[PDB]
């Protein structure tokens, strides 16, 4: 009934991929995917395929992304085929779930804390052009409209999702121009929803705060300066790029990955990878297609696999492969129907 | 000898903190006299701030500094006091020392990390404006040069400090030219000394490997692109920003020595402040002023004062006031 457009991509994300429409496999659930075959390294890639792709998210308007593995020995990563695809979907708003998860024990335990960031500009509109000898200069543009989205999305997350604060993530203090603008929007679309508390954090300190106490967030919502950061630091309380899911929106679509995707996220070989990523956000994907039944079930299967502790993977301290942890979580997804 | 070194008190808790290590020293009987020159944001004759001649003669004459932070508005007035101070002084390098307090102990156990950040270019020193309404520019510049003084300063603190390993910090997945430069340079100088082990880390990885493990990092050597947010989650590890100290090593032996902690607005005059930041601090002036005994000495103390449990302040764990915790500190030097 409910197509959705898959992306393999490259590393170990194809078999996670896998893995995915296999646990939907055991669960029978009402979706048939469309895999989109491309990458740079296989070089399977050209602009004509990615217009195959969005070809598939007009219609099914919904995709579950891995990472195309930008080629760094030629090309850098704002021409990466995986920059210039977030591109073509106007996606801003990268989601980030940090929620540690019962069972895998960590520094940071019992934790619940969604990162918002703008995802188009700050780092990601890095224009660089030689000026002197061996002078590189770095422009970077922050805008009213991008930001005045990035809080709206924001904002109408945490309702949307019962959350009560939102912090602003900000250097005001130096960046008096570029965040200034940004707190201002913040400030301003922050009077819009008074069922929610709003606070301004300097981003310096709050990545101290980030790991002294974690707790007292909730909601954080952030400009694109510095990267994708704080995202990769938050996503190592829960236990690292094998668990924490992501997802990444635009006006119309939503595309649903991993919230840490550094390089070498993973970088093992055959098997022995984490799936519990790839799976906690394809019920996150699930349940934006109003299948909660079927998001309930993945998502409560697999935080409880993880919960008895009898198969783990490298990363959660464990020996299993990757096919020996997601047959395990076929087999409690198939006993939770009857 | 006495020597004599300026100090800013600084804003916010810089007086309460700045009384407090004055008085550590005196107690203990440093052969230190402080030339207080408070510098504050003052006005340029083209508009170029400038700096209260007070403090930009008085430092010429000492080439050594102890300073409380410095308060920098919003978005509403001076570029930052800080920047423009380092800057005009090339202090060329933020050495961020980072180790465990034995006796305090956090959810992190055995973390000695020092951050080796560049400290006069980049984001410190740029046009940011307005290009059109509601679209603002920063133009951010990092240098060949520069880039190679600090990834010298890299290796000779490595060397000093008897380091394992050098480990560059960088973006050159996203920043092609700018970082993509400060590697080579950074491999130039690690190519002249297999003395001491070196790699490239991407900066998301490390802060994601940081907070999952810190026993695999020695000296972390950075571009000032993404200021310091590395240097402030490895002062998540310790304890507080009230126990992290902090150093502006420039060449000459000119230093300032500050802490991470900055202006304290919330605990600003309520005499719950830190005084462990700004004096660990001070240990690295007298270690850098080659005064090793009064340092161990006043350092040691710090520390068992910490670890015996009863007078440690606020932020950590003991109704305890910076004053209070400041004679309990003092009292232990002096037998
Ligand atoms: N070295 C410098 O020049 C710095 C200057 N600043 C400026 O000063 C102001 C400080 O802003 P924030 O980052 O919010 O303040 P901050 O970074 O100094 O943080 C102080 C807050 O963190 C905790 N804290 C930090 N240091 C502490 C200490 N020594 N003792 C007890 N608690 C401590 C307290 O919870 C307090 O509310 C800003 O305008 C900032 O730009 C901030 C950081 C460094």
């Amino acid at each position: 009934s409910f197509p959705v457009t898959m992306l393999p991509g490259d590393g170990v994300g194809p078999e996670l991929m896998h893995a995915v429409k296999e646990v939907f496999k055991a669960a029978a659930v009402p979706v048939e995917f469309q895999e989109h075959h491309l990458s740079e390294v296989q070089n399977m890639a050209s602009e004509e395929k990615l217009e195959q792709v969005l070809s598939s998210m007009k219609e099914n308007k919904v995709a579950i992304i891995g990472k195309i593995h930008t080629p760094m020995e030629y090309k850098g990563e704002l021409a990466s085929y995986d920059m210039r695809l977030r591109r073509k979907l106007d996606l801003f708003a990268n989601v980030v779930h940090v929620k540690s998860l019962p069972g895998y024990m960590t520094r940071h335990n019992n934790l619940d804390l969604v990162i918002i960031r703008e995802q188009t500009e700050g780092e990601y509109s890095s224009l660089e052009h030689e000026s002197a000898r061996g002078v590189i200069e770095c422009l970077k543009i922050v805008t009213r409209a991008k930001s005045q989205r990035i809080a709206k999305f924001a904002f109408d997350y945490a309702t949307k999702k019962g959350r009560g604060k939102v912090t602003a993530v900000h250097k005001a203090n130096i960046m008096k121009l570029g965040d200034g603008l940004f707190l201002q929007c913040c400030e301003e679309v922050a009077e819009l929803y008074p069922k929610i508390k709003f606070e301004t954090m300097i981003i310096d300190n709050c990545c101290m705060q980030l790991v002294q106490n974690p707790y007292q967030f909730d909601v954080l919502v952030m400009p694109n300066l510095y990267g994708n950061i704080i995202d990769n630091l938050a996503a190592g309380l829960v236990g690292g790029a094998g668990v924490v899911p992501g997802e990444s929106y635009s006006a119309e679509y939503a595309v649903f990955e991993t919230g840490a995707r550094h390089p070498f996220a993973q970088a093992v070989g055959r098997n022995i990878a984490n799936p519990t990523a790839m799976l906690l956000s394809a019920s996150n994907m699930l349940r934006h297609l109003n299948l909660e039944y079927h998001s309930s079930m993945i998502a409560d299967a697999v935080k409880k696999v993880i919960k008895v502790g009898k198969v783990r993977t490298s990363d959660m301290g464990g020996y299993a492969t990757c096919h020996d942890f997601t047959e395990e979580i076929c087999r409690r997804v198939k006993d939770l129907d009857e | 000898g006495v020597q004599t070194v300026t100090l800013i008190p600084g804003d916010g808790i810089g007086p309460e903190i700045s009384a407090a290590v004055m008085k550590i020293f005196d107690a203990a009987k440093a052969p230190i006299q402080w030339e207080e020159r408070n510098v504050t944001a003052i006005q340029g004759p083209g508009g170029k701030w400038m700096i209260p001649s007070e403090a930009k003669e008085s430092m010429d004459k000492n080439k050594m500094g102890l300073k409380g932070p410095l308060k920098t508005p919003i978005a509403a007035g001076h570029p930052s006091m800080n920047l423009l101070l380092r800057k005009t002084f090339d202090l060329y390098a933020n050495v961020r020392p980072c180790v465990s307090i034995e006796g305090y102990k956090t959810p992190y156990t055995d973390v000695n990390i020092v951050t080796i950040r560049e400290n006069t270019e980049g984001e410190y020193s740029g046009i940011e404006h307005v290009i059109v309404d509601g679209v603002v520019q920063s133009i951010k510049l990092i240098t060949e040069g520069a880039s190679k003084r600090i990834a010298e300063f890299a290796f000779e603190y490595a060397r000093n400090n008897h380091r394992s390993n050098v480990t560059a910090v960088h973006k050159a997945n996203i920043m092609r030219m700018s970082d993509g430069l400060f590697l080579q340079k950074c491999r130039e100088v690690a190519e002249s000394c297999k003395d001491i082990k070196f790699n490239e880390m991407y900066l998301d990885t490390v802060c994601l490997n940081m907070v999952q493990d810190p026993s695999q990092f020695d000296v972390l050597v950075m571009p000032n692109l993404y200021g310091d947010i590395l240097s402030d989650l490895c002062a998540g590890l310790i304890g507080g920003l009230g126990v992290t100290p902090s150093g502006n090593i420039g060449a000459n032996g000119v230093a300032i020595f500050e802490s991470v902690h900055g202006t304290a607005p919330d605990i600003a005059g309520k005499d719950m402040a830190n005084p462990t930041a700004l004096l660990l601090s001070a240990v690295m002036m007298l270690r850098h002023m080659g005064l090793f005994d009064h340092a161990a000495r006043i350092e040691a103390a710090c520390f068992a004062t910490i670890k015996d449990g009863k007078s440690l302040t606020k932020d950590l764990g003991g109704n305890a006031k910076c004053s209070d915790f400041t004679e309990e500190i003092c009292r232990r030097v002096k037998d």
